[PDB]
Parts: C-alpha cells; structure tokens; sequence
C-alpha cells in the first residue's frame, strides 16, 4: 500500500515562564516513532515505536543534535513573527510545522510537504513541485523572499526525493510487521431505544488500523448524511482506532437502514443491519 | 482566534464488569495547546494518568489522548474534566459505555 | 529521519 512520513514540531512562546517549549513528534502513516521535548528532564530525539529502537548511537546523536539546532530556530521565528505581525513581548503565540513525503507501493516519491502556521493560521506551504512557495499573508511573503533569495525550497526537495524516502523506506521494512499491516474493524449494530416512538442505531467499527475508514449508514439504499451522527476517529491506546455513527430511527423501521464500512484492511466494503 | 475542545471518553476494549480495561478521554481540535485534563472515579482525580504527545491534525488543531488503567464496575461512574482557555468553566464529560 | 529563520 501507500505510505507516509511527517514530522510535526510546536513552538510555543510563554514570557516569564522561561524560553518557548519545543515539541517535535514522527509518524509513519499513524504510527508515532519518535519524539523530542524542550521541556524534559535531558531533551533527546526518543524512540516511541519498537521498531525504531534498533537504530544506533549515531541515528540518536545526529537527531537529538538536529533537533535542539530546530528548537533554537524556532525560538527565533517565534521572536521574527512578533516582529512581522506588530506584537508585544508579553503574549504566548505558538509556531506549528509539518512536513514530509508520501511514497506509493513502490516506494517512489508520491509528493512532498513543508508548510508552516502561526496560531493556528497557514503562514508559508511548500507548493507540491517542490520549487516554489504559498505565503499567507504579507508577512509570510517577507518569508518567501527571504526563502527564494537563499534558495531554501531546492534543500527542501532534495530532503524529500532523497533521505525523506529512503529513511521511510527503510522504516516500513524494519517495522513491516506492523506498519504493512492493516488491521480491518470488528463491526456491529446496537439499539437504543430513546422513547416509543424511536431509537438509535449506532453503527461501531472497533481494532482498525490505519485510522483513515468511512462508516456511513443508508435508509432504503439513500445516504443518510445529514441525519447521522459520526464521531472523529479516536485511538484506542493499543495502535488501533475506533468509530461510530448512529441514526435516529422510527420504531419498527429499522431493517430499512444499513451501515457501510469501507476500510484497507477489507478486501470489500461491508453491509451491516441491527441484528 | 482560538478553538474550543471536541471531547470524547470512552473504553480501550468494549466494557465487562470486573475486567480490567483502559479509560481514555481523547481531546482534540483545540487550539491554543493549552489544557487541562482529568479523569475522574465518583468525582475524583485519578492519580495515574498517563497522555500521549502533544501533536495537531492537517488544520493545525491539537489531540491529545490521557489514558489509565481501569476494572469498570455497574456502580462506579467515570469522567473526564476538562479545562482549556475556551472555556469559562471545566467541561465534564460522563463515560457512557454505550459512546 | 527529520531535516533557514523566517
């Protein structure tokens, strides 16, 4: 199947509680692999997957060095972004990063991603050919002048077409077992009655891995969208998700409707129905 | 501008009385990144709370799932208390089984 | 593996 790698950093200011905290995060597809915290005890890029573990001395050193250089950076973006957007030293505002490459089965090079948010707002993107930029307002454009002028996004590229993807590579082979695994949902329908008139059927789809999955429910074969309450994928703790939706029914009508599932992990969509 | 908590509190694995378990409150779609978050046994502060690292979806809003080991019981009520910048007031979310 | 100021 298809893969992903992103990493994802935080730069959160906080004046008179010390420097801004720095929280950088790894995946592949949904599986978290490493982290790094300002805030801990002795900062180090930190394996959070057992199939990271293996990598060496060198693998640990040159991250944890990489990322306490990011978390310096970051630190003086957060102090340039007050600049840029005519702020005071006294509020906390937060620097968000994501970026990294989706391979295909083959493990080519599908696209690349580098893009960046202040408070929570886009600030400068990548664009998908990886040769010039998106700047959100007047003060990323500052940014991407800055950026053409050093010709930031030919670094960029070359990460993403080269070590992105070969590091991803590697990382799907040594945890294939887990990370070339889709895990289908265990599926089932419960009734709630909610007064004589009408009850809830709520359609879960538990144990699935990846998360990404669609769960919908139809009434006489027409999608029911607007009438059914579909919870956000949640993780379960143990590498899985979960997922509901429900409908409310009229008593006695509940043949009429059927949940679809539709997941990697299933060779064909499912149909379920109340029992 | 900033963006309120969704919250959901629900079990690892499907509940059985007397069987041990994990009670997760999972947090997400907020920003700031800011926030507190308990679990609660009859109205109580859980004290080994575990949560995983800070991390945010494509639109830049932030998850977090706190996490405890739990034996679930007909009797005992859990919950999940939550307080972000947001809000005037710590939301408390009841675990409903059935959720 | 993970990888200019603004």
């Amino acid at each position: 199947g298809s893969h992903s790698m992103r990493y994802f950093y935080t730069a959160m200011s906080r004046p008179g509680r010390g420097e801004p905290r720095f929280i950088a995060v790894g995946y592949v597809d949904d599986t978290q692999f490493v982290r790094f915290d300002s805030d801990a005890a002795s900062p180090r890029m930190a394996p959070r997957a057992p199939w990271i573990e293996q990598e060496g001395p060198e693998y640990w050193d040159g991250e944890t060095r990489n990322m306490k250089a990011s978390a310096q950076t970051y630190r003086e973006n957060l102090r340039i972004a007050l600049r840029y957007y005519n702020q005071s030293e006294a509020g906390s505002h937060i620097i968000q990063v994501m970026y990294g490459c989706d391979v295909g089965p083959d493990g080519r090079l599908l696209r690349g991603h580098d893009q960046s948010a202040y408070d929570g707002k886009d600030y400068i993107a990548l664009n998908e050919d990886l040769s010039s930029w998106t700047a959100a307002d007047t003060a990323a454009q500052i940014t991407q002048r800055k950026w053409e002028a050093a010709r930031v996004a030919e670094q960029l590229r070359a990460y993403l077409e080269g070590l992105c993807v070969e590091w991803l590579r590697r990382y799907l082979e040594n945890g294939k077992e887990t990370l070339q695994r889709a895990d289908p949902p265990k599926t089932h329908v419960t009734h709630h009655p909610i007064s004589d008139h009408e009850a809830t059927l709520r359609c879960w789809a538990l144990g699935f891995y990846p998360a990404e999955i669609t769960l919908t429910w139809q009434r006489d074969g027409e999608d029911q969208t607007q009438d059914t309450e579909l919870v956000e994928t949640r993780p379960a703790g143990d590498r899985t998700f979960q997922k509901w939706a429900a409908v409310v029914v009229p008593s006695g009508e509940e043949q009429r409707y059927t949940c679809h599932v539709q997941h990697e992990g299933l060779p064909k969509p499912l149909t379920l129905r109340w029992e | 501008i900033q963006r309120t908590p969704k919250i959901q509190v629900y079990s690892r694995h499907p509940a059985e009385n007397g069987k041990s378990n994990f009670l997760n409150c999972y947090v997400s779609g907020f920003h700031p990144s800011d926030i507190e978050v308990d679990l609660l046994k009859n109205g109580e502060r859980i004290e080994k709370v575990e949560h995983s690292d800070l991390s945010f979806s494509k639109d830049w809003s932030f998850y977090l799932l706190y996490y405890t080991e739990f034996t679930p019981t007909e009797k005992d009520e859990y919950a999940c208390r939550v307080n972000h910048v947001t809000l005037s007031q710590p939301k408390i979310v009841k675990w409903d089984r059935d959720m | 593996r993970v990888k200019h100021l603004w």
